[PDB]
């Protein structure tokens, strides 16, 4: 259905400990496909996908003659920012900058997205008409003064309806088997004796893909979402993620509860029973 | 694909 | 400054049956600033070769990352996560437990 595509940056100043530094990835959707490390031996963006590996050098060259370009602005927003801020040259400080575009199931563009955080407070964010901007404190209205001079959005706006959702398409074809798949989570149930009266009945969802799943239980078909632990979708690490909710019941109820699973992936969704 | 168009906050 | 506390999770990548080739995970989320250290051990002991997702965040800016180390389950070891960072008083140790 929907896609989208994403590089995030972030810069942490090493004050006497080297210049800052700078990691960038850039994932489609929920995988990754490159990334660049200043601290690194290579200094070159890299390929984190299979699809990506084959591109050629203008295209790996490029992005790193960019992405080096990437590191270089953000050393001087460090400096920018600890200046607008009138804060000391001893600390650490943290500049965080996302952009990426959003295509729907029609693969036409659909979101555009370009905005900054500072020590983890957002700083400036072009808007969704991708004409304004929405400013922060009274630091970020410079920026924003700025870019409205320079008239930046503009020229953002062209990038992210135009080269991001390109590329992204691009992407997509190149790695359709990958991209354009969906694995549905391997379900799963255990049982674990907590009193004498008293057990953990937890639901399990291993190796999907995309990372978006619903997982839910129920009594008597009641919703129990005060009820149940729910833990964050982690990653397997081999591209997959994975899940759990859990339910303590009552020894003699098992049969009451249903663990419920919606995910892209399935024909239609699941509904799990302990018997 | 990165974006080009050179940016910095100040 | 904004100071976010890391969410914990100590796992394998697929299910551990003892004697068979894994992957021990220990992945970090929801924090902030970036610098944390994450040590997987095996009985106590820190592991060497431990590596570490590129670090990317949350639409709400806070970082995560993934740790882990190949690993072959027994019946008799114990793994754990050691991590610290600006949030946490002393390191915080999570194990591994099969069932979760």
């Amino acid at each position: 259905g929907s896609h989208s595509m994403r590089y995030f940056f972030t810069s942490v100043s090493r004050p006497g400990r080297g210049e800052p530094r700078f990691i960038a990835v850039g994932y489609v959707d929920d995988t990754q496909f490159v990334r660049f490390d200043s601290d690194a031996a290579s200094q070159r963006m890299e390929p984190r996908a299979p699809w990506i590996e084959q591109e050629g050098p203008e295209y790996w060259d490029g992005e790193t003659r960019k992405v080096k370009a990437h590191s270089q602005t953000h050393r001087v927003d460090l400096g920018t920012l600890r200046g607008y801020y009138n804060q000391s040259e001893a600390g650490s400080h943290t500049v965080q900058r996302m952009y990426g575009c959003d295509v729907g199931s029609d693969w036409r563009f659909l979101r555009g997205y370009h905005q900054y955080a500072y020590d983890g407070k957002d700083y400036i964010a072009l808007k969704e008409d991708l004409r304004s901007w929405t400013a922060a404190d009274m630091a970020a209205q410079t920026t924003k003064h700025k870019w409205e001079a320079a008239h930046v959005a503009e020229q953002l706006r062209a990038y992210l309806e135009g080269t991001c959702v390109e590329w992204l398409r691009r992407y997509l074809e190149n790695g359709k088997e990958t991209l354009q798949r969906t694995d549905a989570p391997k379900t799963h149930m255990t049982h674990h004796a907590v009193s004498d009266h008293e057990a953990t009945l937890r639901c399990w969802a291993l190796s999907f893909y995309p990372a978006e799943i619903t997982l839910t239980w129920q009594r008597d078909g009641e919703d129990q979402t005060q009820d149940t632990e729910l833990v964050e979708t982690r990653p397997a690490g081999d591209g997959t993620f994975q899940k759990w909710a859990a339910v303590v019941v009552p020894s003699g109820q098992e049969q009451r509860y249903t663990c419920h699973v919606q995910h892209e992936g399935l024909p239609k969704p699941l509904t799990l029973r302990w018997e | 694909m990165l974006l080009s168009v050179p940016l910095l906050l100040g | 400054m904004i100071q976010r506390t890391p969410k914990i999770q100590v796992y394998s990548r697929h299910p551990a049956e003892n004697g068979k080739s894994n992957f021990l995970n220990c992945y970090v989320s929801g924090f902030h600033p970036s610098d944390i250290e994450v040590d997987l051990l095996k009985n106590g002991e820190r592991i060497e070769k431990v590596e570490h997702s590129d670090l990317s965040f949350s639409k709400d800016w806070s970082f995560y990352l993934l740790y882990y180390t190949e690993f072959t389950p027994t019946e008799k070891d114990e793994y754990a996560c050691r991590v610290n960072h600006v949030t946490l008083s002393q390191p915080k140790i999570v194990k591994w437990d099969r069932d979760m």
